RNA sequence: UCCCCCGUGCCCAUAGCGGCGUGGAACCACCCGUUCCCAUUCCGAACACGGAAGUGAAACGCGCCAGCGCCGAUGGUACUGGGCGGGCGACCGCCUGGGAGAGUAGGUCGGUGCGGGGGA
RNA sequence: GCCAUCGAUCAACGGAUAAAAGUUACCCCGGGGAUAACAGGCUGAUCUCCCCCGAGCGUCCACAGCGGCGGGGAGGUUUGGCACCUCGAUGUCGGCUCGUCGCAUCCUGGGGCUGAAGAAGGUCCCAAGGGUUGGGCUGUUCGCCCAUUAAAGCGGCACG
RNA sequence: GGUCGCCUCCUAAAAGGUAACGGAGGCGCCCAAAGGUCCCCUCAGGCGGGACGGAAAUCCGCCGGAGAGCGCAAGGGUAG
RNA sequence: GUAGAGCACUGAUAGGGCUAGGGGGCCCACCAGCCUACCAAACCCUGUCAAACUCCGAAGGGUCCCAGGUGGAGCCUGGGAGUGAGGGCGCGAGCGAUAACGUCCGCGUCCGAGCGCGGGAACAACCGAGACCGCCAGCUAAGGCCCCCAAGUCUGGGCUAAGUGGUAAAGGAUGUGGCGCCGCGAAGACAGCCAGGAGGUUGGCUUAGAAGCAGCCAUCCUUUAAAGAGUGCGUAAUAGCUCACUGGUCGAGUGGCGCCGCGCCGAAAAUGAUCGGGGCUCAAGCCCAGCGCCGAAGCUGCGGGUCUGGGGGAUGACCC
């Protein structure tokens, strides 16, 4: 048995992770929203930027844009500019939109 | 209802020479052991008929031993309807799971009217503890006529015995007989 | 005197034998493009530097060493190493 | 007349006879049994004439057991004809028994009685046969 | 470096179904609202956005129990690569190496990787 | 010409021509026992003969005489299957003539049982020494029929 | 008399391949959406409840891993 | 993804349970209560079957890497072919009839081309064995060792009595030897001997009496050391007369069932018979154990030929 979540889930990220590039995952719960970095050849996080972590308030499109580019700055100083987008399961729009936006400009390649 | 019978263990030696040795080869278990054995075939038999997977058996090993086993398994040759090989079950203080001699007593109403006793189970199986193994369990198939049958949901059941299946299992029925008449609208057929 | 009325026969035919299976193993060393795998439908998946062709033919993408997996309800993958 | 009721297919390969009985080697019903010595095609017909042998036997009384069943499609070419165009036609079915099949079975009949009526139902048959009684070693089965 | 939670892989049911219990500090979830972005072949159910009054009822996490499901020896046998023998013949049998399936004993209410947040 | 593309039940579908059916006992040549018909052989489904079972018949009584449903064989007379010798030839039915062998015996001889009173008959066993008619019909073998008879046997021998 | 090319399955003896006038079936088409892509959705069936309404029209609930669907025969594949 | 095995899928399947519906009777019908030794979907339990079923699954087979392997191995290029009727046997399948010296495939083998040699009487392809030539030398193989005919009338130990051996089945049998298990037994058994073995059978009945014994009619009760409304003979019938049966007697074994070895019957053909023959019976048959020997063109010894390779030659010629 399968929630259309689950499905959605499992169809895009699987999609994504045939072309082989560095994957950026993404978690929006209804108070924060979280994006970390992963190699899924080896398994493993290679840099994380959230909300929780940052301290981080003040709407949440507004504050989505922020730990984007928060991610991009110790992306980029670990040597990370190509990646992928992991867009989950959540429409991409809005809050997710606006972490990919930051982290764009943040000087990340996708 | 409690039976002796001489064992003795065995490594390297082929089953085919021990069979044809006289002997049987067998294996000795519960959670705890596991030893392969053989018994004498003839002494076995003798036993086993009696015993049957329903009594238990006391194993007289070399070392002096002497475990209380029921047989739990036994493997026939197919082609000569003969034993060839014994799973014997060394009992624990636990309780176990078992085949327990179903007594039918009482001639079915059916019987007289001329049908049969099917007897469909001959042994229920049970949960009980060893120290209180029961045997003969009587079974009232007397108020039984055709068309009728009575389940494991009908059984005297000693103390501290479990129904170990389904209530639903159908114990023993009773059939219209086979008949020549039968036979007139089996060629009008 | 002999021949008399036989019979006739309503079905006698098949098609040509299509040359299907694994056509490289494990271990066999390949050059990108080798053709690993002839099959119908998904009875291997393709894996790491290998693709799928229309007709579920599974290919080496790169040189290097053929390698499968077993993934149980994942279904089986037919890889390649490259090599260094 | 044993015959299934439909089938998958209408015509069956002859196949060989290999080896011992698969299983149903063990009496499961009745207290004696009749058991196959040799291995063979018993036919639709022999099945039914054993059974009413037995039935004939102990007139009105006991039950009997049939562990065979065939499902073999029995196939022949017509008479006087020559090879080739095509295999035969279906012409009846037929069981595959195999050494250690029990075949028939009995019940509810006195000894005696049962020794005599599997007795006869094996000289239907076309094998060597042996009756048996049901054992401490079928109850463990 | 032990504990709890969040995201994420790997092993692909010994991980599951079902049952009973536990958890809201934090996280997470249901939750509140439809102004804005977005949305419904109808419906703010879903998707989406702005929130934080309430609640762990649901969901989820963590436990516990073996009815189900799943896993499952040893022993023995079927079959068999190779080498042989008996019988007019149907078929049997021997040595040597390999060796199931079923079933018996029994196991199981998961195990582990990387990152994030919170503890003592 | 090159490029693109069209006209094929060329379906006997690797497609002989753009274009094609029969007949021969009036026949002919090259080959084949690579291949049929005769006969042999292997087989024995079919054929003939003999058994096992004992349901039931026989008033009564399974077995005097019978033998449901089924099962096991022998033979190598029939019709077949196969294609092994023979196609640089193994002449094919019936009749006649001359037979000879088999015995699963038609008669004669010796027996057992009988639902054997006697006379007869039935069934089985032994037995192959000898015997086993003349005509009408049809090419017939077979078969029917006339008149007899102890009997008017059946098969093998390339259906001698 | 039947057949003649192509496809699916068995025969085929666990790589490939494998014969017979062996056992079963199909094809000589089709679709401007039945194609490309992006996004979303998940069946069949069972039980319960529901005017006309039934075995079966459309709606609600619970169950359900795929037994449905995938133009067409069969196989393989397939709801991650 | 086969052999085996299994039922989880697609189908098949016997019995039972459970249970929609269907059928017969009841209530009687308008609807409903039906109850059902009937028919039966789904479902459950027992028990199975399948080339075109598979939750399972060997042995093997295939390919790759590493290692051994120097072989009338292997690979590349080119010149010359012939072959494109195969066959027998073993094994696995299809067809056939679980027929064919049948047919069609697959793996192997041999004949083909080894109709050369030993064995199997004789016999392409079964057993043994791959013939360069010579020998009046030796060892072995298969198969054999009584005579034809080379070698044991060898040595232990059993079985067989049919000439089984020396070619057949269901099935039939106090053949025979060997293992068992089961009751009987001197608390005197089995075999016979043996005093006994009255019926008020006034059989319920019977009719030219059809009073135990055509008449398959409760199918009585007695005296007990034991005697049946009868196991039978002269009968449609009285007499007669056996058996059951206890009783002694007798004195030591008897009855029934199962398994194994070897044998018996079932067992009829056509020119003259026969295991190849003679002939064979504690074998010259079958089985178990041992020690000898015979024997093929195989292997060995001696001589020679030729091909190839490697040496020699401290050179061809020649030599090992
Ligand atoms: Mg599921
Ligand atoms: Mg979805
Ligand atoms: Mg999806
Ligand atoms: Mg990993
Ligand atoms: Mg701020
Ligand atoms: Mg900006
Ligand atoms: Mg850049
Ligand atoms: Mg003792
Ligand atoms: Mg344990
Ligand atoms: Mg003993
Ligand atoms: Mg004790
Ligand atoms: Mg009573
Ligand atoms: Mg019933
Ligand atoms: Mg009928
Ligand atoms: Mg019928
Ligand atoms: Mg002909
Ligand atoms: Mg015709
Ligand atoms: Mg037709
Ligand atoms: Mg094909
Ligand atoms: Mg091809
Ligand atoms: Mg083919
Ligand atoms: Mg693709
Ligand atoms: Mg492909
Ligand atoms: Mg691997
Ligand atoms: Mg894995
Ligand atoms: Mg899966
Ligand atoms: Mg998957
Ligand atoms: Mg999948
Ligand atoms: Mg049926
Ligand atoms: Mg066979
Ligand atoms: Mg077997
Ligand atoms: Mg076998
Ligand atoms: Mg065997
Ligand atoms: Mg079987
Ligand atoms: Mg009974
Ligand atoms: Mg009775
Ligand atoms: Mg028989
Ligand atoms: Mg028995
Ligand atoms: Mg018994
Ligand atoms: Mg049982
Ligand atoms: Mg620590
Ligand atoms: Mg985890
Ligand atoms: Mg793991
Ligand atoms: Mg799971
Ligand atoms: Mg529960
Ligand atoms: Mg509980
Ligand atoms: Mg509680
Ligand atoms: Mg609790
Ligand atoms: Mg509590
Ligand atoms: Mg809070
Ligand atoms: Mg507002
Ligand atoms: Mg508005
Ligand atoms: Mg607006
Ligand atoms: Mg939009
Ligand atoms: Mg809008
Ligand atoms: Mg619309
Ligand atoms: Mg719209
Ligand atoms: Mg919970
Ligand atoms: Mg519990
Ligand atoms: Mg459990
Ligand atoms: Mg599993
Ligand atoms: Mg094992
Ligand atoms: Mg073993
Ligand atoms: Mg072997
Ligand atoms: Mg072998
Ligand atoms: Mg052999
Ligand atoms: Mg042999
Ligand atoms: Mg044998
Ligand atoms: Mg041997
Ligand atoms: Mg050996
Ligand atoms: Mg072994
Ligand atoms: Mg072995
Ligand atoms: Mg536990
Ligand atoms: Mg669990
Ligand atoms: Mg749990
Ligand atoms: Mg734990
Ligand atoms: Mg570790
Ligand atoms: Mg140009
Ligand atoms: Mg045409
Ligand atoms: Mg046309
Ligand atoms: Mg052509
Ligand atoms: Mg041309
Ligand atoms: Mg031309
Ligand atoms: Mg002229
Ligand atoms: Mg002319
Ligand atoms: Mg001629
Ligand atoms: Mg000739
Ligand atoms: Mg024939
Ligand atoms: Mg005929
Ligand atoms: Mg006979
Ligand atoms: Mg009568
Ligand atoms: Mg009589
Ligand atoms: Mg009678
Ligand atoms: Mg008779
Ligand atoms: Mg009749
Ligand atoms: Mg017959
Ligand atoms: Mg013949
Ligand atoms: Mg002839
Ligand atoms: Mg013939
Ligand atoms: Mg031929
Ligand atoms: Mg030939
Ligand atoms: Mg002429
Ligand atoms: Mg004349
Ligand atoms: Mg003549
Ligand atoms: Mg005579
Ligand atoms: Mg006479
Ligand atoms: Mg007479
Ligand atoms: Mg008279
Ligand atoms: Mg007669
Ligand atoms: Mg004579
Ligand atoms: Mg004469
Ligand atoms: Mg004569
Ligand atoms: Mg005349
Ligand atoms: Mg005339
Ligand atoms: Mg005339
Ligand atoms: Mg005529
Ligand atoms: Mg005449
Ligand atoms: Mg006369
Ligand atoms: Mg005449
Ligand atoms: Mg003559
Ligand atoms: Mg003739
Ligand atoms: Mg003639
Ligand atoms: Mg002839
Ligand atoms: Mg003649
Ligand atoms: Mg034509
Ligand atoms: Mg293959
Ligand atoms: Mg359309
Ligand atoms: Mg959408
Ligand atoms: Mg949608
Ligand atoms: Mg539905
Ligand atoms: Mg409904
Ligand atoms: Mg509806
Ligand atoms: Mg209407
Ligand atoms: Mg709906
Ligand atoms: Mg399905
Ligand atoms: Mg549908
Ligand atoms: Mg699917
Ligand atoms: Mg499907
Ligand atoms: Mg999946
Ligand atoms: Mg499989
Ligand atoms: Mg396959
Ligand atoms: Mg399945
Ligand atoms: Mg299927
Ligand atoms: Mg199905
Ligand atoms: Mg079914
Ligand atoms: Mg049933
Ligand atoms: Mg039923
Ligand atoms: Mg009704
Ligand atoms: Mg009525
Ligand atoms: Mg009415
Ligand atoms: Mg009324
Ligand atoms: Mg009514
Ligand atoms: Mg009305
Ligand atoms: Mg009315
Ligand atoms: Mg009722
Ligand atoms: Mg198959
Ligand atoms: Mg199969
Ligand atoms: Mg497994
Ligand atoms: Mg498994
Ligand atoms: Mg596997
Ligand atoms: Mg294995
Ligand atoms: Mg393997
Ligand atoms: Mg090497
Ligand atoms: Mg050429
Ligand atoms: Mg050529
Ligand atoms: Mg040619
Ligand atoms: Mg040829
Ligand atoms: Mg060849
Ligand atoms: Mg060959
Ligand atoms: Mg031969
Ligand atoms: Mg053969
Ligand atoms: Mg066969
Ligand atoms: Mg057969
Ligand atoms: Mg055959
Ligand atoms: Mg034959
Ligand atoms: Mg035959
Ligand atoms: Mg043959
Ligand atoms: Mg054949
Ligand atoms: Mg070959
Ligand atoms: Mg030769
Ligand atoms: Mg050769
Ligand atoms: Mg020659
Ligand atoms: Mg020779
Ligand atoms: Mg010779
Ligand atoms: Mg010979
Ligand atoms: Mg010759
Ligand atoms: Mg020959
Ligand atoms: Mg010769
Ligand atoms: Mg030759
Ligand atoms: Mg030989
Ligand atoms: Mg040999
Ligand atoms: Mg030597
Ligand atoms: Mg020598
Ligand atoms: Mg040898
Ligand atoms: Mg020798
Ligand atoms: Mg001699
Ligand atoms: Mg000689
Ligand atoms: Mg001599
Ligand atoms: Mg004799
Ligand atoms: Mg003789
Ligand atoms: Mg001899
Ligand atoms: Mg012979
Ligand atoms: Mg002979
Ligand atoms: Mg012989
Ligand atoms: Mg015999
Ligand atoms: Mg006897
Ligand atoms: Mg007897
Ligand atoms: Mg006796
Ligand atoms: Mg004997
Ligand atoms: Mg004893
Ligand atoms: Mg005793
Ligand atoms: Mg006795
Ligand atoms: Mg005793
Ligand atoms: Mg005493
Ligand atoms: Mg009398
Ligand atoms: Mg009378
Ligand atoms: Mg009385
Ligand atoms: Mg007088
Ligand atoms: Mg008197
Ligand atoms: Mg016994
Ligand atoms: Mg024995
Ligand atoms: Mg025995
Ligand atoms: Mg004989
Ligand atoms: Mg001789
Ligand atoms: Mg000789
Ligand atoms: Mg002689
Ligand atoms: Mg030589
Ligand atoms: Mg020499
Ligand atoms: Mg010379
Ligand atoms: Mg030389
Ligand atoms: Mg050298
Ligand atoms: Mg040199």
């Amino acid at each position: 048995r399968l929630t259309a979540y689950e499905r959605r889930k499992f169809r895009v990220r699987n999609r994504i992770k045939r072309t082989g590039r560095l994957r950026l995952s993404v978690f929006r719960s209804l108070k924060h929203i979280y994006a970390q970095i992963i190699d899924d050849e080896k398994g493993v996080t290679l840099v994380s930027a959230s909300s929780l972590a940052l301290k981080l308030k003040g709407n949440k499109t507004e504050v989505a844009r922020q730990v984007g580019r928060a991610l991009a700055e110790k992306a980029l100083a670990l040597g990370i500019k190509q990646v992928a987008f992991d867009r989950g399961p959540y429409k991409y729009h809005g809050r997710v939109k606006a972490l990919a936006e930051g982290a764009r400009e943040g000087g990340l390649e996708f | 209802m409690e039976y002796r019978l001489k064992a003795y263990y065995r490594e390297g030696e082929k089953p085919s020479a021990l069979r044809r040795a006289g002997k049987l080869p067998g294996v000795m278990y519960n959670r705890h052991l596991n030893r392969k054995v053989y018994v004498d075939l003839v002494e076995f038999d003798k036993v086993f008929r009696q015993a049957s997977i329903h009594h238990v058996i006391v194993l007289e090993l070399p070392d002096g031993q002497s475990l209380p086993t029921l047989v739990r398994q036994v493997n026939l040759d197919k082609r000569r309807r003969r034993p060839e090989h014994v799973d014997f079950f060394v009992l624990s203080d636990e309780p176990v799971e078992m085949y327990v001699p179903l007594r039918f007593v009482g001639t079915p109403a059916g019987v007289r009217a001329g049908g049969v006793l099917q007897e469909i189970h001959r042994d229920i199986l049970v949960k009980v503890s060893p120290r209180n193994i029961p045997e003969f369990i009587e079974v009232d198939v007397s108020g039984l006529e055709i068309g009728d049958s009575l389940h494991a949901s009908d059984l005297k059941l000693p103390p501290g015995v479990e129904l170990a299946v389904s209530p639903e299992e159908t114990i023993a029925a009773v059939v219209p007989p086979e008949d020549v008449e039968k036979l007139a609208e089996e060629a009008a057929a | 005197a002999h021949k008399k009325g036989l019979g006739s026969t309503r079905n006698g035919r098949d098609s040509q034998a299509k040359r299907l299976g694994v056509k490289r193993y494990e271990g066999q060393v390949v050059r990108a493009g080798n053709i690993l795998v002839r099959q119908r439908g998904t009875r291997f998946k393709p894996g790491k530097n290998v693709g799928m062709g229309r007709d579920f033919t599974l290919f080496a993408l790169v040189d290097g060493v053929v390698e499968f997996q077993d993934r149980g309800r994942l279904g089986r993958y037919v890889h390649v190493r490259p090599l260094a | 007349m044993l015959m299934p009721r439909r089938m998958k297919y209408r015509k069956q390969q002859r196949g060989r006879l290999k080896g011992a009985t698969k299983g149903g080697d063990y009496v499961a019903f009745g207290d004696f049994g009749l058991v196959a010595l040799e291995p063979a095609w018993i036919t639709a017909q022999q099945i039914e004439a054993a059974r009413v042998a037995m039935v004939r036997h102990f007139r009105r009384g006991g039950k009997i057991f049939i562990r065979i069943f065939p499902d073999k499609p029995y196939t022949k070419k017509p008479l006087e004809v020559r090879m080739g165009k095509g295999k035969g036609n279906v012409e009846g079915y037929v069981a595959v028994v195999k050494p250690g099949r029990v075949m028939f079975e009995v019940a509810g009949v006195t000894e005696e009685q049962a020794m005599e009526a599997l007795r006869i139902a094996g000289h239907k048959l076309p094998i060597k046969t042996k009756i048996v009684r049901r054992d401490a070693y079928d109850e463990a089965q």
